[PDB]
């Protein structure tokens, strides 16, 4: 019945609420007040895949156990343009200390500066 | 609704007006007596609280929701020596 | 529930 989503961005990541029986279509309305895109240069993705809007949480996969209080969905928004992206990678904040979102190994990348986007 | 939070880091995080309505200062930003900028509607900005933080309150803002109407579990967030400190000022800066 | 006031006290009064 109920389901938490959440949007995911680099260092942005927006928290999005919405029905389980609601509509990946109205859960992209979020994108269009936050990135402003609609469902057209926009892409999302679910559990390390892409996110379908022709089902809805939970016949795409959230129902009441993958968003929520205690465990919140996340998707990837990326918008593909000629030849763009913007999910796929999500940049999670600053989290050195705790919630360690994976593996991060953090062996070396600081002082030594890596390429750098600009 | 929801309103964006920045940190004094870069990291950014958005919360539903009522998920953020848990702060007690972010909801009466959301129209505070202040001016209107063409573009920056419903956000926070917090310059002493960094991504971590807002987003370690940002959760009760959450859990306290649907906790509001419960009053029977109740757990408690954990806290130790590298996350905390600066929910001392920041979490209290919030309301509850 | 209350918010992160006062779990953020606990570690302070307590740790």
């Amino acid at each position: 019945m109920d389901v938490f989503l959440m949007i995911r961005r680099h260092k942005t990541t927006i928290f999005t609420d919405a029905k389980e029986s609601s509509t990946v279509f109205e859960l992209k309305r979020i994108v269009e007040g936050i990135l402003k895109r609609p469902p057209d240069e926009q892409r999302l993705y679910k559990d390390d895949q892409l996110l379908d809007d022709g089902k809805t949480l939970g016949e795409c996969g959230f129902t009441s156990q993958t968003a929520r209080p205690q465990a919140p969905a996340t998707v990837g928004l990326a918008f593909r343009a000629d030849d763009t992206f913007e999910a796929l990678c999500i940049e999670p904040f600053s989290s050195p200390p705790e919630l360690p979102d994976v593996m991060k190994p953090q062996d070396s990348g600081s002082s030594a500066n890596e390429q750098a986007v600009q | 609704m929801y309103v964006k939070l920045i940190s004094s880091d870069g990291h950014e995080f958005i919360v539903k007006r009522e998920h953020a309505l848990t702060s007690g200062t972010i909801k009466a930003m959301l129209s505070g007596p202040g001016q209107f900028a063409e573009n920056e509607t419903n956000e926070v900005n917090f310059r002493e609280i960094p991504s971590h933080v807002l987003s370690k309150v940002c959760m009760y803002f959450t859990y306290k929701v649907r906790y509001t109407n419960s009053s029977t579990e109740i757990p408690e967030f954990p806290i130790a020596p590298e996350i905390a400190l600066e929910l001392l000022m920041a979490a209290n800066f919030l309301d509850c | 529930v209350a918010t992160l006031q006062h779990l953020c006290r606990k570690t302070v009064n307590g740790h």
